[PDB]
RNA sequence: CCUACUUCACAAAGCGCCUUCCCCCGUAAAUGAUAUCAUCUCAACUUAGUAUUAUACCCACACCCACCCAAGAACAGGGUU
């Protein structure tokens, strides 16, 4: 998990999801993608 | 009337006990209500030395009711004198430890900060559920109309009124719901 | 309606298909002219949370939504009612719609925090520890800002952050 | 002061913020909404 | 207050111009009139 | 024109239907009849008034007194009608003027009772740092007056 | 009663006899404390709901002491409970299938080797102590150039704060 | 009909309007408290002091109730009592005592 | 069946002896709404 | 000083008890203190927060009244609102003019 | 806390001895709509997930000159059978 103040996928198997009232970028091919909003 | 003084002067300022109900109510409609008849700012007779308050037995105070998410927003912060002491404790944690602490602190809030304060809260009786001591119900007078209008879950809604209600689309016949 | 029934008799699994009884709109509906169900019946800005009686008739037997392309509403009714039924599930409405779950319910959660107008979800809010200062208050969100624009009786408009 | 131009946007006079607060822009209201009516 | 009273037309202030104001005060019991009052 | 029930469907307050308005005229004409035959036989005991006097509103009886904070060039002992009477009520009824009862159907009478000055009042200015100090002493005249009767009459 | 899991039985009141040594059979020696009870009986039994409705009490009382120098309302007491008086009561929070009658006496070999007590006492009074014995506080240097303050608890609080917090550790009875 | 206000409590209000249209009358009879919305005065009759044996034995018993406080538990139960707190009970300096009225003035 | 007259009180007996009190004062026409004495001349 | 300026806060004290004694006695009667105080000036009865608590203390039969007539007043201002007279225009409406 | 040891000695101490008990939240996962797939859910909901509605202490209204005390600056407190 990266904090981000924009989150864009940077894959197409990236997706946006609305957690714990924040918006979460969650991949499983590449968890390198993880990003979590700041 | 005619009244001679010592009687009409004893029924002027009596005290009257009132009997107000939670159960999903607002404690902040509560206690402003509450505030109102322990101040006594409902009599035309009020001033602030004639100390014409009221009694206000509030039950069911643990089933009140939150408007939004204040039960997870709303903090309650207080300060043991020592160093460290700082405590912050949700509006939830709060009801879950004591049942009356939330309509008390709200009351308490409201009521005029100068040294009456203290008497007119003694004027104050909060019960958590349905049971009252015999005393205080031989007491009451005059329950006061709950402020909220409870929204009418949809399982009691007594079917001649889902007949009246119209149906606003017609779905497809071929859907799985 | 439609529903799906399964029937396991004999190792064969029969999976049929069948039709049951739908109700159809009223009579005579008042503005016929109307595209959405909303707009036809004049209920613009007229319904709240608490209407449990219309809201029900959007929602799945398991306390889900239906899509537009379904129900007929507009894009901004669809959210209306989308947020008014979030709200109801949460202030205890809506009963009998409770999530399908084969044992789960027994062991029963913290008791019954009464609450209603409910916007966030519950277990995703953090305390307000601070408040900030008195030109900028941490407010506290009642309601929801898609109902701004319903009918108001009250001579001051609704307090959505209070 | 404060120069007439400054980086920090130079919060104006109460009266100024009145005059801005009253003289905003009202966009047109019809009577009944375009995608209500057929 | 009243701004009811100006669009009928009565002095917002209901402390000038109109009976109240201008009429005497009091007089005699016998009938006559009193003197006039100063305002 | 055609609304299903909700919750903002229709005003929360009561929908009012006031009277009709010539049988409404036939019931204040029959509620004013019975108000001053109870007038004419006498059905009124110890009434009182509101009276605008000196710049001032004064809820009068009979008996009692009122200090008002001026002269009135009037002797001690001289008998006065308070007119501007825009209340009068008794026990079971009440008129009211708009804004002032007609002359021929309220009397109230006052007489001069005492004619006196106050006690004197102090009148400081101060002003720190400034050397700015000052003192006066007035004493307002003042009269007393002691309402003798209100009467009324039936010509309502 | 039989005893269940989850209960509670009374305690009783010793009086502290000494110190001795003690050794185990794989040669490791515990000084161990002697506790005698002297007359130790159960004086009065209140209801579970008659003090908190949490807990049933009991009341223990110690060795006896002389009728002369009572309160008369202790005397009556202990006159109704046909006992002499006791120097301490001490009060044991029970489950209610474990109360006594009142008037009972508690033996020793009440608690049985192989079992883990709380001994609960008042503390050796040392009376108004110094910083330094009462909370450990190191002093100042000794000659080094010190002008009478080599036993000082030194500063107190900060300048900001402008007063002293309540739980300042400072001289007083130990 | 119509009412501008509920007639059942402390009045009949009928408000009429003179045919000259300047004075407003109102009419305002109280209204008496129904029979049936009463309930009856008790009688408690209590007598337990007789015993057999003697009759000014319960005259000397009437005279049994006494009892004495210290500060602390007789301003609790006077606050208990009385629904106020305890700082009503306490006394007064000499100052305060001395400089109170003994009589003020008597209006009516 | 009738209501005559009411009184307040601290106790029962008070209030009833008060509510006499209000009885008789009604009967005898010696009341605070009574006509005020008519002072003046023939 | 003090007891100079003493005076402007007395009027104002007094008056503000004049109004929060109305308030209690018009919420009493089911009214507000706006609306019972508008519409007495909308019916020409002039009565100042003094007599009205005058009133309100002593007089509850002739402030039951004074409240009616409030609450009257406010239904027939609500009915004009309404339908802009057309007939009547309201009886305890009707101004009385002067000249 | 003083039975050994040690400074000491009808005591006090350490250099000596004895005892010391619940979590805390960021995420990781089921079912599932809006958006009939899928989706950990500022959707309704099910788990890891809450230590707390904690238990231990302490809680006897007036014998008191005086004497003693392991109680104590004074006062207070314990004992005097
Ligand atoms: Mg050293
Ligand atoms: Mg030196
Ligand atoms: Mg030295
Ligand atoms: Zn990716
Ligand atoms: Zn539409």
């Amino acid at each position: 998990f990266k904090n981000k103040t924009v989150l864009k996928k940077r894959c197409k198997d990236c997706y946006l999801v609305k957690r714990r009232g924040r918006w979460y970028v969650y991949c499983k091919t590449h968890p390198r993608h993880k990003q979590r909003q700041m | 009337s005619s009244f001679s003084r010592a009687p009409q002067q004893w029924a002027t300022f009596a005290r009257i006990w009132y009997l107000l109900d939670g159960k999903m109510q607002p404690p902040g409609k509560l206690a402003a209500m509450a505030s109102i008849r322990l101040q006594g700012l409902h009599k035309p007779v009020y001033h602030a030395l004639s100390d014409c308050g009221d009694h206000v037995v509030i039950m069911n105070t643990r089933h009140i009711a939150f408007s939004g998410n204040k039960w997870e927003q709303k903090v309650y912060s207080s300060h043991t004198g020592y160093p460290g002491g700082f405590r912050q404790v949700t509006a939830a944690q709060l009801h879950l430890r004591d049942p009356v602490a939330i309509v008390k602190l709200a009351i308490y809030g409201m009521l005029p900060k100068n040294l009456h304060r203290r008497t007119m809260m003694e004027r104050l009786h909060l019960f958590p559920d349905e049971y009252i001591p015999e005393d205080i119900l031989k007491n009451l007078v005059e329950e006061l109309p709950q402020p909220r209008k409870i929204p009418k879950r949809l399982d009691e809604y007594t079917q001649e009124e889902i007949d009246a209600f119209p149906r606003l689309w017609t779905p497809p016949e071929d859907y799985r719901l | 309606f439609r529903e799906v029934v399964e029937t396991q008799e004999g190792k064969t699994t029969i999976i049929e298909g069948r039709i049951t009884a739908t109700p159809k709109e009223s009579p005579n509906p008042p503005n016929p002219s109307g595209q959405c169900p909303i707009c036809r019946w004049n209920l613009k800005h007229k319904y709240n949370y608490d209407d449990v009686l219309l809201l029900s008739q959007f929602i799945r037997p398991h306390g889900g939504m239906l899509p537009r392309k379904i129900t007929g509403l507009c894009q901004e009714e669809h959210r209306k009612i989308e947020e008014c039924v979030k709200m109801a599930h949460r202030a205890g409405l809506l009963p009998n719609h409770r999530p399908r779950l084969p044992e789960g319910v027994v062991p029963k959660s913290k008791p019954q925090l009464n609450r209603y107008l409910t916007r966030w979800a519950p277990g995703s809010v953090k305390p307000i520890y601070k408040k900030g200062p008195r030109w900028n208050r941490v407010r506290m969100p009642v309601g929801s800002p898609l109902l701004r624009d319903n009918v108001c009786y009250s001579r001051t408009p609704w307090k959505l952050y209070h | 002061g404060s120069k007439a131009v400054t980086r920090h946007r130079r919060v104006m006079h109460f009266q100024r913020q009145k005059l801005m607060a009253v003289t905003e822009y009202i966009p047109p209201k019809p009577a009944i909404h375009p995608s209500c009516l057929p | 207050g009243g701004q009811w009273r100006l669009q009928q037309g009565l002095a917002a202030n209901p402390s000038g111009y109109g009976p109240l104001t201008e009429l005497p005060d009091w007089s005699y019991a016998d009938g006559r009139p009193a003197p006039p009052m100063k305002g | 024109g055609y609304v299903p029930k909700t919750s903002l469907s229709s005003p929360p307050w009561p929908e009012v239907v006031l009277p009709d308005p010539v049988e409404e005229t036939r019931h204040h004409a029959e509620v004013v009849k019975k108000v001053n035959e109870m007038i004419v036989t006498g059905q009124y005991g110890r009434l009182f008034a509101v009276v605008h006097f000196a710049s001032r509103q004064w809820k009068v009886t009979s008996e009692d007194l009122i200090l008002i904070g001026n002269e009135l060039d009037l002797a001690c002992g001289e008998r006065i009608r308070l007119e501007k009477v825009l209340l009068v009520g008794a026990d079971n009824f009440t008129l009211l003027g708009k804004p002032l009862l007609g002359k021929d159907l309220v009397r109230v009478e006052a007489t001069v009772i005492e004619k006196t000055e106050s006690w004197p009042r102090i009148i400081m200015r101060f002003r720190k740092r400034k050397n700015f100090k000052k003192k006066r002493i007035v004493t307002t005249p003042q009269t007393v007056l002691r309402i003798n009767s209100i009467e009324i009459a039936p010509c309502l | 009663h039989p005893w269940e899991p989850g209960s509670f039985r009374v305690g009783l009141i010793a009086l502290k006899l000494g110190m001795m040594p003690l050794w185990t059979k794989d040669g490791q020696k515990h000084v161990v404390t002697l506790l005698q009870v002297q007359d130790c009986h159960v004086l009065k039994y209140t209801s579970k709901e008659n003090c908190n409705g949490k807990m049933a009490t009991l009341s223990v009382g110690g060795k006896t002491v002389s009728r002369f120098r009572k309160a008369t309302s202790i005397l009556e007491f202990y006159r109704e409970l046909g006992l002499p008086p006791k120097q301490t009561v001490k009060i044991f929070n029970i489950t209610d299938n474990a109360a006594i009658k009142p008037g009972t006496p508690l033996y020793a070999a009440h608690f049985r080797p192989g079992q883990y007590v709380d001994v609960t006492a008042k503390t050796i009074g040392k009376g108004f102590q110094g910083v330094m014995k009462r909370w450990g506080f190191k002093g100042q240097p000794a000659t080094h150039g010190q002008t009478k303050t080599h036993r000082r608890p030194g500063a107190v609080a900060t300048g900001d704060i402008g007063r002293v917090w309540p739980g300042t550790k400072m001289p007083g009875k130990m | 009909t119509y009412s501008p206000l509920p007639d059942d409590y402390n009045c009949n209000v009928e408000l009429a309007l003179t045919s000259d249209g300047r004075t407003i009358v109102c009419y305002h009879p109280s209204v008496d408290i129904p029979y049936e919305h009463t309930k009856p005065i008790p009688r408690p009759d209590p007598v337990h002091n007789n015993e057999e044996t003697h009759d000014q034995v319960l005259k000397t018993r009437l005279e049994e109730k006494v009892e004495h406080l210290e500060e602390g538990p007789m301003i609790e139960q006077l606050s208990k009592m009385f629904f106020t707190t305890k700082h009503r009970w306490y006394p007064h300096g000499r100052y305060h005592r001395c400089r109170k009225n003994l009589n003020p003035p008597k209006d009516r | 069946k009738k209501l005559i007259a009411e009184g307040p009180g601290e106790t029962v007996l008070v209030a009833e002896e008060e509510a006499a009190r209000v009885a008789l004062r009604k009967l005898y026409g010696f009341t605070e709404n009574r006509r005020p004495w008519n002072y003046s001349k023939p | 000083v003090k007891c100079t300026k003493a005076r402007y806060l007395k009027k104002k004290n007094m008056r503000t008890l004049w109004i929060n004694r109305i308030t209690a006695a018009s919420q009493e009667h089911g009214l507000k203190y706006p609306a019972l105080i508008g519409n007495l000036v909308k019916c020409q009865v002039e009565l100042n927060r003094k007599v009205l608590a005058d009133l309100a203390i002593y007089e509850p039969k002739t402030f039951k009244s004074l409240a009616a007539l409030a609450s009257r007043r406010r239904h027939e201002g609500f009915a004009a609102a309404l339908g802009d007279g057309k007939e009547p225009e309201g009886i305890f409406s009707r101004v009385v003019q002067y000249h």
